[PDB]
């Protein structure tokens, strides 16, 4: 019933971009969980091989590991995500993937 | 040919745990990808383990995705390309039956692979039939809809 099988290679991929960095920023285990499974829809009809998603996950990790703050109290973990899927080099890489 | 059905369900029952699990039972590149979350459905892990357990491996070169396990022996992780390497390398089913249910696979056993609408996350699921019920989950013949249903018989 979701829209799982109408995104294009590219599109799940930065769908489980973000999905994935959602996984590593929350603490909370059902929602950590949650968003795992989600990814894991995105690679089911992935093309690519695993290694692909081991490289967005390091640069994902470059992103879940910053320290934002604020005025108001807050870790900002949502939007090191929404950040991150803006990343260039995550976009480069996804565009130039040899799996198309 | 094809693996003994007693072998195959032998094999399912080591795997029909939790994904976690089948991580820290098969190990290597599989129980890594686990590890990382990378994997969390683990129906065509399992189905991989059964084909490599039972003298039918898959083999390094099949035109699917596949990471090793500490075995070094090969795990499909896509439903999708589970179910296209029983189709070429089991040949052509023994039963084919459009919405399928419980009633049409009566008394026969052997690799179930059905196809539906309803999840968000697969196209359907491959799994073992032992006649009556389904080796792991289980009553699958409720949100998923099986449009169509496909046995392999094992000996």
């Amino acid at each position: 019933e979701a829209l799982t099988t109408q995104y294009s290679q590219s599109e799940l991929l930065k769908n489980w971009a973000l999905s994935h960095c959602l996984a590593l920023v929350y603490k909370d285990d059902v929602v950590k969980n949650d968003a795992r499974a989600t990814a894991s829809a995105y690679l089911e009809y992935g093309k690519q091989s695993v290694e692909i998603y081991h490289e967005i996950d390091e640069i994902a990790k470059k992103y879940s590991g910053l320290k934002y703050n604020g005025s108001i109290s807050s870790d900002f973990n949502t939007m090191k995500c929404i950040d991150f899927i803006h990343d260039r080099e995550l976009n480069e890489l996804i565009k130039r993937r040899v799996e198309k | 040919n094809r693996p003994s059905f007693n072998e195959a369900w032998l094999a399912f029952r080591k795997v029909n745990h939790s994904v976690a699990d089948v991580g820290s039972i098969i190990g290597g590149n599989v129980g890594k990808n686990i590890t990382g979350g990378y994997f969390q459905n683990a129906c065509p892990i399992r189905m991989s383990y059964v084909l490599n357990a039972t003298g039918f491996p898959i083999a390094r070169n099949s035109p699917y995705a596949k990471v090793s396990g500490a075995d070094n022996k090969f795990y499909i992780y896509r439903v999708n390309d589970m179910i296209d390497y029983l189709t070429h390398t089991m040949g052509k089913p023994d039963l084919i039956v459009n919405n399928p249910k419980q009633s049409d696979f009566i008394g026969k056993k052997g690799i179930i692979v059905v196809k539906g609408h309803g999840w968000s996350n697969a196209r359907g699921h491959v799994t073992l039939w032992n006649g009556s019920i389904c080796s792991d989950q289980c009553h699958l013949l409720g949100p998923f809809v099986p449009e169509v249903g496909t046995l392999w018989i094992l000996p």
